[PDB]
RNA sequence: ACCAGGAGUGGAGCCUGCGGCUUAAUUUGACUCAACACGGGAAAACUUACCAGGUCGAACAUAAGUGUGUAAGACAGAUUGAUAGCUCUUUCUCGAAUCUAUGGGUGGUGGUGCAUGGCCGUUCUUAGUUCGUGGAGUGAUUUGUCUGGUUAAUUCCGAUAACGAACGAGACUCAAAUAUAUUAAAUAGAUAUCUUCAGGAUUAUGGUGCUGAAGCUUAUGUAUAUGUAAGUGGAGCCGUACCUGUUGGUUUGUCCCAUUAUAAGGACACUAGCUUCUUAAAUGGACAAAUUGCGUCUAGCAAUAAUGAGAUUGAGCAAUAACAGGUCUGUGAUGCCCUUAGAUGUCCUGGGCUGCACGCGCGCUACAAUGAAAGUAUCAACGUGUAUUUCCUAGACCGAGAGGUCCGGGUAAACCGCUGAACCACUUUCAUGCUUGGGAUUGUGAACUGAAACUGUUCACGAUGAACUUGGAAUUCCCAGUAAGUGUGAGUCAUUAACUCGCAUUGAUUACGUCCCUGCCCUUUGUACACACC
């Protein structure tokens, strides 16, 4: 949302999924280096579903979230192999069937005024939360 | 014919055929002196204005050399039996245009370096076709095995600045003689402003001509009668 | 049918030169397969003044 | 758009200093497009100053804009 | 029923492209082509470059090549009926009409 | 060229380049500036020139079978690398170009760049050359082409010893700053309102509120959601406008129409979206009496004046004379030399051009807390993209990955793409410890591209963690968006950048000088210097 900045925004959404049931994990949340740059796993999950924020402007300014167009752009800041670091197209996965997680063609039918206004409904409670 | 081609494919693919048309322009229509051709595309044909001197022997008995050009490029390049169409055109002022002056020299070396004979009256040639500036330059091996050049000149050649991509034409030529070979090229400078100049762009290097003052009568007395 | 092979449609060999049969100092790609030496001959009149 | 997460927002300073003079210009007041001046143009940090300094183009022969490499045993 | 026939105009002399403006559409809005202007396209710059020397042994320099390609659009609101004169007529060296029937 | 530095390499590993080594050949051109990630020279075959095996044949007058088959093709077993009836044991065959020893032309990546054409390179970042007409000399040759002042300048005053000269320099051509003031959009859109995508109660509340609202579960039907009651629970519920957001047309707006629907025709705002904007196609554009105790009255810096503009500012361009520079291997540019059924030519199968005790150069990631990780935020631009060739890729989908499937877009301001690039910004894990810095190194499988991958075509994983801790003497590069850091595109490209050209981003330090240094320019002077101090 066009609110405040979505460093902490981008934080509380992703425990309220995991708080409603939501969490729809993939069962290899352990394995999978997010991309063909990292040497070591990811710290947990908690930015594998998180990107709906990122979806949130670009559903309002990019595209409809195709997921070609998704994983390219985003999450590409590497240095690979030693000679010399280059780009990435980090290759989400499971995140394919984030759609599932939420429940021409539009990407989602809650992300409207349903569910991306609730989260607007946290950050004006956020508001009240930065109140004092 | 017709592709789904892109644009600068397209653009380049006239080029091709162009910078392809005029070696072998030079190959057969040396005999002629060959200048240039231009060629344009109109709707439902197009069109090959070529330029050259003998025109004449362009055209030979009972118009067989015409469709000579007609039956080459459509068998060459495959397009329409119709909408190609050549037609020859005498170049206007030949020794002023001095392209083919530099086919013909070709046809003048065999006077046995005929210098004083041909080649220098070439320079007095370009003076007989009044030109402004001329050059001409032949390297090879003369009198002995060692190469060498001359460059005899006449006038004023720029080779800088805008105008010398414009105004100086020059024009290699090689050719075969018995020793192994004697590189011609020649460097020519022509008035483009004032004669007729139809479409040469009418230029202007770097001259000041001056407007006279136009002197007045300061008085200006009325003697002003009411009609 | 016999004692020819390299099935020519993979490789450089054999998409050369079509304007010079020259190999190995071509310019393929852009339509062109000009042979860059060549092409030093033949810039003109296909545009490509130089400007800067 | 362009720039960069420093130069795009160089930019808006010459963005807000512009807008206030010519709405000051034309609809409000003389003065008042006086009295945003001068209390600006004592340093003013170049707020309405849009210098064309863009990048310089390579040469061959080298990396960059103007250096190169060399000592081919000089 | 009416029609409506956008008509690209390409080449590379500007002057050229300052030719076709110069009598193309004075002499339709006479008859009220609706040309809606002279619609600028960007141009379509080709850079090459190559090396100088065949052989290239010493003071390895570099040698550019432009090249400058431009159109300008004029789309025009009339029956084919209409635009068969404006096709014959002007006609310029370079430039070139792109209008489709089928 | 220093200097004042900045970054560097020279140290380390690795990619290459050149050598030397070797080998069947490791094809080669190039060796101070001016050979050395060069020959666009990023090679499995092809390239390929080299090496092994092979293989092909090409002209004619003569001529001799005659057409009792002169030929040419396959099986079959030998020869093979493949069926090369190339050869052949045995077979039939379209037979004639009379398949010739003989003209001799033909090819050549074969030789000479010290026989040449061409181009290109440097001489030289320059400011330098020449000509008629005079006087200077017997003459070579000078003068013009200079004393000084100044300039980037042989650029100009000015001595003015022809000039009006001529080439060079400049002038000129190409690039964002520049009034859209004019017409310019199927780019962008500004907007405007129509909207639709609607929270706040920020608003006003009408109905409602403790009476059970809101919220919640159970049941099955419908193909799990939904309906309802119960379950359930104790204040909110619901509608509008204001505030903040999608969307579609808002093209001569609306309503007209013709039309399937645009327009005007019919009127209204009479403008119910116009051109700021990107794009030009233009002319504007420090367009300089710009004032400044006047320098030889002229080219007295001053920063001062502007307020798009204190050059918007880099490139291209380049004369005379030259070099035994480089290129015969770019070419049907070529002298000559060499060769030709037994090829150096040519196509095939291989091989190699990559091989190694070693030397040398361009260049890559380092040697770490300004850091290596995880996260989040979220800015480019130059470009490029498939109809006689496999391009750009959107979308779904599957797969640790690698990729793969299915279905589009796009011949391109329109699609990839608003390419929403990187480093950097923000919290954490680390706790300087060859560590988690650094990824060479070797196994293994999984892959891709292609007939074919083996000092490898490249690519994935989980291992393997060496050298390397800022690199000696020497030594390169450069003055503003520059240096450097940092990506990306293109070029070659069946797949292969690790290099070369362009592009943008982040953005400094230091000089604003001088002639010690290597320098370079016809001023004077010296000589015993020819091929000129090697």
């Amino acid at each position: 949302v066009k609110d405040i900045d979505q460093h902490a925004v981008t934080k509380a959404v992703a425990v309220f999924l995991k708080k409603t049931g939501k969490l729809k994990v993939p069962d290899q949340m352990d394995i999978v280096k997010t991309a063909k740059f990292k040497e070591l796993a990811p710290y947990d999950p908690d930015w594998f579903y998180v990107r709906c924020a990122s979806i949130l402007r670009h559903l309002y300014h990019r595209s409809p979230a195709g997921v070609g167009s998704i994983t390219k752009i985003y999450g590409g800041r590497k240095r690979n192999g030693v000679h010399p670091s280059h780009f990435c197209r980090a290759a989400d996965g499971a995140a394919r069937k984030a759609l599932q997680a939420l429940e021409g063609r539009k990407l989602s039918s809650i992300g409207q005024r349903d569910l991306d206004r609730i989260a607007n409904q946290i950050v004006f409670k956020q508001r009240d939360a930065a109140k004092q | 014919a017709n592709l789904p081609i892109s644009k600068k494919r397209k653009f380049v693919s006239d080029g091709i055929f162009k910078a392809e048309l005029n070696e072998f322009l030079t190959r057969e229509l040396a005999e002629d002196g060959y200048s240039g051709v231009e060629v344009r595309v109109t709707p439902s044909r197009t069109e090959i204005i070529i330029m050259a001197t003998k025109t004449q022997q362009v055209l030979g008995e009972k118009g067989r050399r015409i469709r000579e050009l007609t039956a080459m490029v459509q068998k060459r390049f495959n397009f329409e039996t119709g909408r190609i169409e050549l037609y020859a055109e005498k170049v206007a002022a030949r020794g002023l245009c001095a392209i083919a002056q530099a086919e013909s020299l070709r046809y003048k070396l065999t006077g046995g370096l005929a210098v004083r004979r041909a080649c220098y009256g070439v320079l007095r040639y370009i003076m007989e076709s009044g030109a402004k500036g001329c050059e001409v330059v032949v390297s090879g091996k003369l009198r002995g095995q060692r190469a060498k050049s001359m460059k005899f000149v006449d006038g004023l050649m720029i080779h800088s600045g805008d105008p010398c991509n414009d105004y100086v034409e020059t024009a290699t030529r090689h050719v075969l003689l018995r020793q192994g070979v004697l590189g011609i090229k020649v460097k020519v400078m022509l008035p483009y402003d004032p004669k007729n100049k139809i479409g040469p762009k009418k230029p202007l290097p770097d001259n000041v001509s001056v407007v006279e003052p136009k002197e007045e009568k300061i008085y200006e007395t009325p003697e002003t009668e009411y009609k | 049918t016999l004692w020819y092979s390299h099935p020519r449609k993979y490789g450089q060999g054999s998409r050369c030169c079509r304007a010079c049969s020259n190999r190995h100092g071509l310019i393929r790609k852009y339509g062109l397969n000009i042979c860059r030496q060549c092409f030093r001959e033949y810039a003109n009149d296909i545009g490509f003044k130089k400007l800067d | 758009s362009g720039g960069g997460h420093v130069a795009q927002i160089y930019a808006i300073r010459q963005a807000i200093s512009k807008a206030l003079v010519a709405f000051y210009q034309k609809y409000v007041d003389e003065a008042s497009k006086k009295e945003i001046k001068d209390i600006l143009v004592q340093y003013d940090r170049t707020l309405l100053v849009g210098d064309p300094r863009r990048c310089e183009p390579k040469k061959f022969g080298g990396p960059g804009a103007r250096a190169r490499y060399q000592k081919s045993y000089r | 029923s009416v029609h409506r026939i956008r008509i690209t105009l390409t080449s590379r002399n500007v002057r050229s492209l300052e030719n076709v403006c110069r009598d193309l559409i004075n002499g339709a809005k006479n008859q009220n082509l609706r040309v809606k202007g002279p619609v600028r396209m960007p141009t379509k710059t080709l850079r090459i470059t190559t090396r100088k020397t065949p052989c290239g042994e010493g003071s390895k320099t570099w040698d550019r090549f432009q090249m400058r390609i431009h159109k300008r659009i004029i789309d025009l609101h009339s029956p084919s009926e209409i635009v068969k004169k404006i096709t014959s007529i002007n006609i310029e060296p370079g430039v070139e009409v792109e209008v489709t029937i089928a």
